[PDB]
């Protein structure tokens, strides 16, 4: 966990932002694997919190909006678990219940 | 049923629109104060 | 121990490790003279004859 | 400045945060948020915004969860 | 058959593409990973 | 209060470095008070206890124990009415 | 060797 | 009969009370110290009413600590008849205090524990004294 | 009618002896008094040993190779065992108080630190089948005139370095034939030598002393011969060099002093990487990994063990056990988390799964005598003889609530309504339960009537009826809620130390002082059953006894009971060293556990107290997994699982049933067929076998057909299997199938899938919500960024 912590602050953050865009389409990848899903997951959230205000300033840049948007169609494609734990839920908690 | 079909509908967009609108505040707002504290610290 | 496992003697002077869940006998020996008894331990580490 | 006192005050009741969260909301979508931020004050009334709109956000998250009974009553129907 | 030959089994790394599956290790990693610099400070 | 009535050992420098530089000696004394009636207690309790009762136990120095887990902030643990 | 061996800027 | 060990524990209170003492009458700490010396001495029941702290200085004795002892406070519930038989029955395992028997004659037993204070269920010893009573019932066990 | 086996020791992470780092680096070795404890460190699991030894062991290693660890005790006495099949292999005696033990990196040969003595010897070869006299010395060396204090073992298995009290370093040939090569006693140092290392080349010998002094040794010309060439000096004030270790690859020095601080040291520079202190206490063992990275550090008085990455300055592991025995234990309602309390008053909170304690809770000033967690969870009670009765809010760790009575009575037992807005404590001196409100921690009254102590309280979790009973001979049960208040007293042969509370609220059990466990109906008031206790309870004489423990009486009743969660068990526990598992309809001893079998303690078998350890279990729990139980006890929490379900128990099992069948249902797509017939076998390889291969269009129409006999089964095995399994899209799947094609019939049931449900619910509580509340969190975070417009 260190050893992935380092790396994404150490990620360079100047134009043209190559190296961001690689490693946002390496996450983008990984989700399309559909395999270790929590950590392709907590590692672009490590992304943002290291470089959330670099990709702010420069979201009009292409090469950055193309990777994210890619990603977001993938992510988009994985909101079904939502749907599946909230019913698992509200229907676990009623049937002990009531 | 068809009426529970239509209220549980238009009550979940409506639920999920709200739930929408405080997700992206907190995320936001974090986002503030988080450079802030770079820019003072 | 576990009850997975029947080890039977007979006057054939052969010893037969039969395996329940699939009802086949899985291990064989043959002994010189007769084994007039077998007892799992409570362990199971060792068996007597 | 004078905006956002209220949004944190009504934030505060959870029958008048939905016009708070609003209200923000527009806000964050039509300013410069770097701006917002050298604004003097605006961290502190920030920060009073954070953890009463998680706790809402805490909140209508269960309501979502435990409005799924009303499929558990479609499918016990389709039955 | 050799699984059954010796009466144990091992579950798949994936059961189908589509569907979801997590890494192979402890569900800590991702709880650590998120709030790594409080663990720090 | 009592007003010493004896010559000061400490010269007329040595009071303005004292004041250049609630009181460390009362909480010696706090101190080496609750050493005591650890000792006391301990004691007490052995020879009242039906069971066997254990005797009580610069550089950087390591917290073996937390109150909190270490991934938990200090912000998580307040309360959005005591922000 | 050993009887234990083995085998300013501007 | 040596006497060195409650010897140190009535001069450890006695210091500790005297530095009290010392410290300012008006520090909250003081105060609360001493209230808990004196519950303490008052549950050990080395203090058979509440005391104040030069109470404590003199209430305190070699002798106070002896009376809660277990051989003797069986003595003086009339358990028996002689301290040096009463060595004997809990060292015979015929007594409990509480649900717990205790074999040790140093035990000194508190306030609060002074009174559970009693013979185990099938100890022969009572039902010496159920057969005399001629209240003996075979169903308690005793 | 599940077999329960110790797995696993917590409340202690060390004790005594040294810490061993598994040769892969990533677990660690831990003797705990009487066993070892073994911590995978990158999994963040843990797990005890179940051989146990005489006493309390006194020094272990570990092979290279993994597959042989070495135990043995402070009489000499040695256990061998599989590391990877955990069994023991043989039992030897060296008849001698071995300081230290470490196999040769050969692995062939092991080395033996007996007095003044070294014996080496030859490590028995573990393919091999059970022999009766596998060991085999090689030598035995007579050098050193004072025993020694630890070896070193060369990298070619040629060489060993031992430092005796001598204040000489001695250095032997493992081969005859080199006896000439290294035969060179070292002196110089003032004090004991504690460790005599070899450089990477062993070309340089580095000896340390007591006093805090490392020499380097070279040979070379004055007609060659060693000498030191240079000398290194600790300069702390009064604290002594206590233990050492040395990673000649990285060039490490790790030193534990006295004074409970350790330095790190790059040699042959004497460089100080580091210097930090663990506390007052001597740090006793210090280890270094394999890669050099990580350094364990342990001291014995208060039981700490620390892993540390000096690379990153980072704290892999930092636990601290116990100081006192453990009075008292709760689970979470969900079984993740178990609080312990000890006599010390401070509280610790365990995580179950990774075996380690998150948080310490010192608030309270005296010894904790109860801890109880609310029905939600979120809450935890605790009462100490302080005088105080705490609230603890585990979400965010805080006592936000304290309650105490008006004359500060000692409080020993606890209990909380379901619905957590009222609390009730009791005290052995009052007579009378204090009750006080969650909300505003007032007293809202006593309630009187006992003539006894108050031994133990209760709360029904659904009627929410209160039971207490005392040394008075009786049982009371209060209606406190509603208009009226209403009490009903039973009457009982003896004074009650335990009582347990039925799940379904509709029954009362009590341990009495005869050795009688009562089953009372709540509503009727009357008995409905008794066992027996007296017969079962093994106590051992103690040494200072003088009787026979056939007549002695000391403990032959139980202080703890508590029911299984299915409701047809009662575990029971108390001053002895015996654990017996009863079954409630039947009346019987399922089983029978021994607590501890060191001869240390006492009942295993005049101003001076004659006190000595005692074995006696505190308390004693179901987990609400319905899995394990655990028992709080001198040496620490002692829990016995059943997962590791070896036995061979079918239900319902024919002719036609095999495993082969099974398999041939699959291949057939006769999914429904070969899982009823899975379970039916109850083989779990099986079952994950049928479990995995049904395709997901399938699982409705599956789900649909399960007969009910199998379904509390299958539910249950859901559960336990999807807590750590990676399928959580196809175990969820399975669930909502499940849920949503018998969910009217689980309502019209739930004391029997009671059990099934919670393990259900803890899996979608712990993991399943935490992956999706990232998972909504970037979301988020992304439409900000996007959406939002960019800085000037």
């Amino acid at each position: 966990p260190a050893a992935v912590d380092l790396e994404i602050r150490s990620l360079n953050s100047f134009e043209p932002f190559d190296e961001i865009v690689w490693f946002i389409d390496a996450l983008t990848q990984g989700l399309k694997s559909n395999k270790n899903f929590e950590l392709y997951e907590t590692f672009m959230s490590l992304l943002f919190k290291a470089h959330g205000d670099v990709i702010h300033a420069n979201n009009k840049n292409q090469d950055i909006a193309s990777a994210l948007q890619n990603w977001e169609d993938v992510h988009k494609k994985e909101d079904r678990l939502d749907d599946l734990v909230k019913f698992c839920m509200g229907v676990a908690a009623f049937v002990t219940t009531a | 049923k068809l009426q529970i079909n239509r209220v549980k509908t238009e009550l979940r967009s409506a639920l999920k629109s709200t739930e929408d609108d405080l997700g992206f505040n907190v995320q936001g707002l974090k986002f503030v104060k988080q450079q802030w504290n770079l820019r003072h610290n | 121990p576990e009850g997975r496992w029947i080890v039977s003697a007979s006057l054939d002077s052969t010893i037969r490790t039969w395996d329940l869940p699939t009802g086949g006998c899985i291990d064989g020996i043959i002994v010189d003279n007769v084994a007039t008894n077998v007892k799992f331990s409570p362990n199971g580490d060792l068996l007597a004859t | 400045i004078l905006l956002m006192k209220r949004c944190r005050d009504w934030n505060t009741n959870a029958k008048t945060h939905t016009i708070a969260q609003r209200t923000i909301r527009c806000i964050l979508m039509h300013h410069n948020i770097a701006k917002l931020s050298e604004i003097p004050g605006m961290v502190k009334i920030v920060d009073a915004i954070i953890p009463y709109t998680q706790r809402h956000f805490t909140r209508v998250d269960n309501l979502v969860e435990q409005s799924y009974i009303l499929d558990y009553a479609l499918v016990e129907m389709d039955k | 058959l050799n699984d059954i030959d010796f009466n144990t089994y091992t579950s798949l790394e994936q059961i189908d593409k589509e569907l979801l599956t997590l890494s192979i290790g402890p569900r800590s990693k991702m709880n650590t990973l998120l709030h790594l610099d409080v663990i720090r400070k | 209060f009592e007003l010493s009535d004896v010559k000061s050992s400490k010269s007329l420098a040595e009071i303005y470095e004292d004041d250049y530089t609630l009181s460390e000696e009362l909480q010696k004394a706090h101190s080496e008070i609750s050493e005591l009636y650890a000792n006391l207690v301990y004691k007490l309790d052995v020879l009242s206890s039906v069971h066997f009762v254990p005797k009580p136990a610069e550089t950087p120095t390591i917290s073996m124990e937390d109150a909190q887990p270490l991934y938990m902030s200090n912000a998580s643990s307040l309360a959005p009415q005591e922000i | 060797v050993a009887p234990t061996a083995l085998k300013v800027l501007l | 009969e040596d006497y060195h060990k409650y010897n140190r524990i009535c001069g450890d209170i006695r210091r500790l009370a005297n530095k009290l003492s010392l410290l300012p009458p008006t520090d909250p700490f003081r105060r609360k110290h001493e209230q808990l010396l004196l519950d303490k001495l008052y549950a050990m029941g080395v203090l058979t009413t509440k005391s104040k702290i030069s109470d404590l200085e003199n209430k305190v004795t070699v002798s106070a600590i002896c009376r809660r002892r277990l051989p003797v406070i069986m003595h003086r519930l009339k358990m028996a008849e002689t301290i040096q038989d009463a060595v004997k029955f809990i060292e015979q395992g015929h007594v409990r205090v509480g649900p717990n028997l205790i074999n040790d004659p140093a035990y000194l037993v508190t306030r609060n524990m002074e009174d559970y204070v009693t013979w185990v269920d099938n100890s022969k010893i009572k039902k010496t004294l159920l057969r005399y009573r001629n209240q003996i019932d075979d169903f308690d066990f005793s | 009618k599940s077999d329960f086996k110790f797995s696993n020791l917590l409340g202690t992470v060390y004790r005594q002896g040294n810490i061993t780092f598994s040769d892969d680096g990533k677990q660690l070795l831990s003797p705990v008094g009487n066993r070892v404890s073994v911590f995978d460190l990158i999994n963040n699991k843990s797990f005890t040993f179940e051989y146990e030894h005489r006493k309390n062991i006194a020094a272990i290693d570990l092979n290279k190779q993994g597959t042989l660890l070495i135990s043995i005790d402070e009489d000499g006495r040695a256990i061998l065992v599989n590391f990877k099949a955990r069994n023991v292999l043989h039992h030897f005696n060296f008849k001698e108080k071995c300081s230290a033990v470490k196999f040769s990196p050969d692995g062939r040969l092991f080395a033996l630190a007996s007095g003044r003595f070294l014996q080496i010897w030859k490590t028995p070869d573990v393919n091999k089948d059970r022999q009766f006299a596998p060991f085999v010395r090689h030598r035995v060396h007579a050098g050193h005139f004072q025993d020694i204090t630890s070896l070193t073992w060369s990298q070619d298995s040629r060489f060993i370095l031992t430092t005796s009290k001598d204040l000489s370093a001695k250095i032997w040939s493992v081969d005859s034939e080199e006896k000439n090569l290294a035969a060179t006693t070292f002196n110089g140092h003032r004090d004991y030598v504690m460790g005599a290392f070899f450089s990477h080349d062993q070309e340089k010998i580095y000896t340390v002393s007591k006093d805090g002094a490392v020499f380097v040794w070279e040979f070379t010309k004055r007609k060659y011969s060693w000498r030191i060439t240079k000398k290194h000096f600790f300069y702390a004030n009064q604290a002594k060099v206590k233990c050492v270790t040395f990673h000649p690859a990285t060039r490490l020095l790790a030193v534990g002093f006295t004074s409970g601080e350790f330095r790190l040291y790059d040699l042959p520079d004497f460089t100080l990487i580091q210097q930090l202190s663990m506390g007052q206490n001597p740090v006793n063992t210090v280890s270094v990994n394999q890669t050099g990275e990580w350094l364990a550090f342990g001291s014995s008085k208060l039981g700490q063990l620390l892993v540390y990455e000096w690379q990153s300055e980072s704290y892999i592991l930092k636990q601290q056990g116990h100081f006192d025995s453990t009075n008292s234990l709760a689970y979470s309602p969900d079984g993740s988390r178990v609080v312990t309390a000890s006599e010390d008053g401070k509280i610790k909170v365990w995580d179950i799964t990774s075996g380690f304690c998150l948080a310490t809770f010192e608030e309270h000033t005296s010894s904790v005598t109860a801890v109880q967690f609310a029905k939600r969870g979120q809450v935890m009670f605790s009462s100490s003889l302080d005088g105080t009765v705490r609230a603890w809010d585990l979400i965010r760790y805080r006592n936000f609530r304290t309650f105490t009575g008006t004359e500060r009575i000692q409080f020993n037992c606890l209990a909380v309504d379901p619905s957590g807005e009222v609390v009730c404590a009791g005290s052995l001196d009052n007579f009378d339960i204090h009750v006080w409100s969650v909300q505003t921690g007032q007293l809202l009254d006593a309630l009187s009537g006992h003539e006894g102590p108050v031994s133990c309280l209760s709360f029904s979790q659904e009627n929410s009826v209160l039971a207490s009973a005392s040394w008075d001979k009786t049982i009371r049960i209060w209606s406190i809620f509603g208009r009226s208040q209403q009490v009903e007293p039973i009457e009982v042969y003896s004074d009650v130390l335990a009582l347990s509370m039925r799940p379904d609220g509709k029954e009362v059990a009590v341990s009495t002082l005869k050795g009688q466990i009562s089953i009372f109906n709540i509503e009727d008031a009357k008995q409905v059953g008794n066992i027996d206790c007296r017969k079962d309870i093994i106590s051992g004489r103690f040494n200072q006894d003088r009787f026979t423990a056939k007549n002695s009486e000391r403990s032959k009743f139980f202080t703890t009971i508590h029911y299984s969660f299915d409701g047809m068990a009662i575990v029971a526990g108390g001053n002895n060293n015996s654990i017996c598992l009863y079954d409630v309809p039947n009346e019987v001893l399922l089983k029978r556990f021994i607590v501890s079998r060191n001869m240390a303690l006492n009942g295993t078998l005049l101003s001076t107290r004659k006190m000595r350890p005692e074995v006696r279990v505190t308390s004693v729990q179901f987990s609400p997994t319905a899995n394990a139980f655990a028992a709080a006890s001198t040496e620490g929490l002692l829990i016995y699982s059943t997962n590791d379900t070896i036995l061979f128990d079918p239900f319902d099992l024919d002719v036609d049933v095999t495993p082969h069948s099974t398999v041939e249902a699959l291949r057939e797509k006769q999914f429904l067929n070969a899982l009823v017939m899975a379970f039916r076998l109850n083989e779990e390889y099986l079952i994950n076998k049928v479990y995995e291969a049904i395709p997901i269009k399938e699982i409705p129409l599956v789900a649909s057909n399960i007969p009910a006999i199998y379904l509390p089964r299958i539910l249950k095995f859901i559960g336990d299997f999807a807590i750590e399994s990676q399928h959580i899209e196809f175990n969820l799947i399975w669930i909502k199938a499940l849920l949503s094609a018998s969910g009217g019939y689980i309502n019209e049931h739930k004391y029997l899938f009671s059990t099934a449900m919670r393990s259900i619910q803890r899996f979608i509580v712990r993991v399943a919500k935490e992956v999706v509340n990232t998972t909504t969190d970037n979301k988020y975070t992304y439409r900000f960024l996007v959406s939002t417009d960019g800085s000037m």
